[PDB]
C-alpha cells in the first residue's frame, strides 16, 4: 500500500468501516467525494472521514487526515477504494465518504464505535 | 458521358496493378475508401488530409480528384443548359442536377 | 481478389 | 515575406468604417437605447 | 472495381442460389465490358452495404458462364434476375415479360424499393411480386 | 509603492517568501492600469496631432510607440523603419492614409514633451510589469511547477495570494476551487475562468470547463503541497485532458423487412399509446365528400 495513507486498517476494518459507510450512505448520512468530504470536514458536522490508499495521486486525499487534525476527528485509509468501488451506487470506485452524524441513525452508536476503533489504528 | 465511373475504375485498376498482392488482398478496398473521401471532400469544400498516405498515393488522388470535378463541373454545366432549353429529362437526373448546381 | 478482376476488365476497355 | 490577404481587407474595413463614423459624426438626432 | 463477386463458374452460381435462403439473390447477368452493365454495377455497389442484411448480390458474366444465358435465355445486354430459394421471384414491372428488369436503373431508392418488395413477396411466397413502380412506361418527362 | 517593489523583484531576481510574489503580482496590476491611463491621456493629449491615430492603433502600448515615434510631425509615416517594427505593413499604410489627410494642427513644444514623458512613463511601467511578471513566473515555477504549467504562472501566484499558499489552498475543495476568488458581478467566477486557461474556451462553455480547470488545479494544490511533483507531468497531463475534452465539446444498416406477428393486447397496455400518441382525430365532417353538394367554392381548396 501507499507509506504515505496512514492509518491502515485491517481486513475486518475494512469491512465494517464499508458497512458502515453503506448504512449511512443508505440513510443520507454519507457523502462521497473529495470536494464533498472537504465540505464536511470544514463545516463540522462529519463524524468520520474516510481516505483510499489506493488513489493515483495519493496527495489529493493527503488534506483529509490535515483536516481530521483541524476538526478532531478520527482518519482512516481504507488500501483501496474499490472497497466502495460501488459504494452509494458509485460505478466507480469510493474514496472520500465523510460520514456525517445523522439525527436518531439506527447505527449511530455502531458509527461511534468504528470511530473508537479507528482511534487506536494511528499510534 | 460516363467519365465518373471510368476515371474511377482507370484508378482503381492502375492502383491495384501497382499495389503488391501482400497488399491487395484487403487495402484494395481501403484505397477505394481514401478516394472515395478524397471525392467527397473536393465536393464539399472540406480539405482531404491523409498524412499516413504515400506522396505518390495522394499525388494520384488528387489528379483523379481533379479530373473527376472537371468531369463533374462539365456535365453539371451541359445538364444545366438542357433544362433551360427544355430538354427531355426526369426526376433522378433533375434532382442530381440541381444538387451539383 | 478484385484487383485481377478489375484489371481484367479495364483491359478490354 | 508571407502574404495576409485579410489584412489589407480588415484595414481598409477600418479605416472606411471610422470615414463613415466621422461623417455619422455630423448626425442631428441619431437615437439610441442603452 | 465491381466489388460484389461474380461467380464464375455456372455451377457455382447455381450453388451460390442454393446457398442462401433466408435472404434475396439478385444475379447481375450482365457482361462487365458494355457500359450499361457498369452502370447497373455502380447501382448495386450503391446498394452494396444497404440491402446487404436482407440480400446477397452476386455478379455474373454470360461469356464465363454461358448456360445462365441459354436456358435462362437472357440476351440482354445487362438483365438483373431473382432467384429465392431455388424459387425465381417475378417482378411485376409490366414490360410484358417479369423475368428480368432489362433497364439501367440510375436511381438508388428505386433499386432498393424494388429490392425490399422483392422480399416480401418471397416472404409471402408470392411468385410474381407486385412491383411498386410504373415500369411500364420510361418514368421520365 | 511601486519603487519599493521594483527594489524587491530587483532583489529576488539578484539572489536567483510567497507574499513577495504576490506584491510583485499586485504592483504589475496596478502598473499595468497606470500604462493605461498614461496611454489614454496620451490619446486624449495628442488628438489635435493626430485624430485618427487612436483609430488606426487600437493597442495601447502601439499608439504610445505610434506616438513617440511619430508625434505631432504626420512626415514620420513614409518608409519608417520605427514604425515598421511596431505595426503590420497595411497598419502602416492605414496610418499614412490618416496622415496624408488628418485635418488637424500640431501641438506647442510644452505638449509634445508631455507627451513623449508620459509615453516614457509608459514603457518603463510597461518594463516594470514585464520584469515582475518574469519575476512571478520565476517563483511559480520555482514554488509551484504543476500548478504553473497546468492553469499557467500568474493565475498560480493569485491563487496563492488568495488563499494563503500552496499549504492552504490544498485544503480547498472543489467548490473553493471552482469559486476561487470568484464573485453584474458572475456567480462562481473563480480565477480559473478568469484566466488564460478558462479563455480559450466559448462562452456557454466556460464556467463547466472552468470546473474541469479549477478542481484539477486543486489537485496541482495537492501536487505542491508537499516537495512532489517538480517537474509537472501532472499538470501537463491534466492540461492535455482539457485540450481533449474542449476538442470533443466542440467541433447504416437496413432494417429487415419484417412486421408485427399478432394483436393481442388492448386496453390501459397499448390503449394509452394510441390515444396519446396516435390520438384519435375527429374522423367525421373531415373525411365526407357530399358527392350531392358543394361546401366550399370551386377553387378554394
Amino acid at each position: 500500500v501507499n507509506p504515505k495513507a496512514y492509518p491502515l486498517a485491517d481486513a475486518h476494518l475494512t469491512k465494517k468501516l464499508l458497512d458502515l459507510v453503506q448504512q449511512s450512505c443508505n440513510y443520507k448520512q454519507l457523502r462521497k467525494g473529495a470536494n464533498e468530504a472537504t465540505k464536511t470536514l470544514n463545516r463540522g458536522i462529519s463524524e468520520f472521514i474516510v481516505m483510499a490508499a489506493d488513489a493515483e495521486p495519493l496527495e489529493i486525499i493527503l488534506h483529509l487526515p490535515l483536516l481530521c487534525e483541524d476538526k478532531n476527528v478520527p482518519y482512516v485509509f481504507v488500501r483501496s477504494k474499490q472497497a466502495l468501488g460501488r459504494a452509494c451506487g458509485v460505478s466507480r470506485p469510493v474514496i472520500a465518504c465523510s460520514v456525517t452524524i445523522k439525527e436518531g441513525s439506527q447505527l449511530k452508536q455502531q458509527i461511534q464505535s468504528i470511530q473508537q476503533s479507528i482511534e487506536r489504528l494511528l499510534v | 458521358s460516363h467519365f465518373d465511373l471510368e476515371l474511377r475504375a482507370a484508378v482503381m485498376h492502375d492502383i491495384l496493378d501497382m499495389m503488391p498482392e501482400g497488399i491487395k488482398q484487403n487495402k484494395a478496398r481501403t484505397i477505394l475508401q481514401h478516394l472515395s473521401e478524397a471525392w467527397r471532400c473536393w465536393k464539399a469544400n472540406i480539405p482531404w488530409k491523409v498524412p499516413g498516405l504515400p506522396t505518390p498515393i495522394e499525388n494520384m488522388i488528387l489528379r483523379y480528384v481533379k479530373a473527376k470535378a472537371d468531369w463533374w463541373t462539365n456535365t453539371a454545366h451541359y445538364n444545366r443548359e438542357r433544362i433551360r432549353r427544355g430538354a427531355t429529362v426526369d426526376k433522378t437526373v433533375c434532382k442530381k442536377n440541381l444538387g451539383r448546381l | 481478389d478484385i484487383e485481377s478482376s478489375l484489371k481484367q476488365l479495364a483491359e478490354r476497355r | 515575406g508571407e502574404l495576409d490577404m485579410r489584412k489589407i481587407g480588415q484595414a481598409r474595413n477600418t479605416l472606411m468604417d471610422m470615414r463613415l463614423s466621422q461623417v455619422s459624426d455630423s448626425v442631428s438626432g441619431q437615437t439610441v437605447v442603452d | 472495381s465491381y466489388m460484389l463477386p461474380h461467380l464464375h463458374n455456372g455451377w457455382q452460381v447455381d450453388q451460390a442460389i442454393l446457398s442462401e435462403e433466408d435472404r434475396v439473390v439478385v444475379i447481375r447477368f450482365g457482361h462487365d465490358w458494355d457500359p450499361t452493365c457498369m452502370k447497373m454495377d455502380e447501382v448495386l455497389y450503391s446498394i452494396a452495404e444497404k440491402v446487404k442484411n436482407f440480400a446477397v448480390i452476386y455478379l455474373v458474366d454470360i461469356t464465363e458462364v454461358p448456360d445462365f444465358n441459354k436456358m435462362y435465355e437472357l440476351y440482354d445486354p445487362c438483365t438483373v434476375m431473382f432467384f429465392f430459394r431455388n424459387k425465381h421471384i417475378m417482378i411485376d414491372l409490366g414490360t410484358g415479360n417479369n423475368n428480368k428488369i432489362n433497364w439501367a436503373m440510375e436511381d438508388k431508392q428505386e433499386m432498393v424499393d424494388i429490392i425490399e418488395t422483392v422480399y416480401r413477396g418471397a416472404r409471402k411466397g408470392r411468385g410474381l411480386v407486385v412491383s411498386p413502380k410504373d415500369y411500364s412506361t420510361k418514368y421520365r418527362y | 509603492m511601486f519603487a519599493e517593489i521594483m527594489m524587491k523583484i530587483e532583489e529576488y531576481i539578484s539572489k536567483q517568501e510567497y507574499r513577495v510574489i504576490v506584491d510583485a503580482n499586485n504592483l504589475t496590476v496596478e502598473i499595468e492600469n497606470e500604462l493605461n491611463i498614461i496611454h489614454k491621456f496620451i490619446r486624449d493629449k495628442y488628438s489635435k496631432r493626430f485624430p485618427e491615430l487612436e483609430s488606426l492603433v487600437p493597442n495601447a502600448l502601439d499608439y504610445i510607440r505610434t506616438v513617440k515615434e511619430l508625434g505631432n510631425s504626420l512626415d514620420k509615416c513614409k518608409n519608417n523603419e520605427n514604425l515598421q517594427q511596431i505595426l503590420t505593413n497595411a497598419t502602416i499604410m492605414v496610418v499614412s492614409v490618416t496622415a496624408s489627410t488628418t485635418q488637424g494642427q500640431q501641438l506647442s513644444e510644452e505638449e509634445l514633451e508631455r507627451l513623449e514623458e508620459a509615453c516614457d512613463m509608459a514603457l518603463e511601467l510597461n518594463a516594470s510589469k514585464h520584469r515582475i511578471y518574469e519575476y512571478v513566473e520565476s517563483r511559480m515555477s520555482f514554488i509551484a511547477p504543476n500548478l504553473s504549467i497546468i492553469i499557467g504562472a500568474s493565475t498560480a501566484a493569485k491563487i496563492m495570494g488568495v488563499a494563503g499558499g500552496l499549504t492552504n489552498l490544498s485544503k480547498m475543495p472543489a467548490c473553493n476551487i471552482m469559486l476561487l476568488g470568484a464573485q453584474s458581478v458572475l456567480p462562481h467566477t473563480g480565477y480559473i475562468y478568469h484566466s488564460d486557461i478558462v479563455q480559450s474556451l466559448p462562452p456557454d462553455l466556460r464556467r463547466k470547463a472552468a470546473r474541469l480547470v479549477a478542481a484539477k488545479c486543486t489537485l496541482a494544490a495537492r501536487v505542491d503541497s508537499f516537495h512532489e511533483s517538480t517537474e509537472g507531468k501532472v499538470g501537463y497531463e491534466l492540461k492535455d485532458e482539457i485540450e481533449r475534452k474542449f476538442d470533443k465539446w466542440q467541433e447504416k444498416p437496413l432494417p429487415a423487412p419484417l412486421d408485427g406477428q399478432r394483436k393481442k393486447r388492448g386496453g390501459r397496455r397499448y390503449r394509452k399509446m394510441k390515444e396519446r400518441l396516435g390520438l384519435t382525430e375527429i374522423r367525421k365532417q373531415a373525411n365526407r365528400m357530399s358527392f350531392g353538394e358543394i361546401e366550399e367554392d370551386a377553387y378554394q381548396e
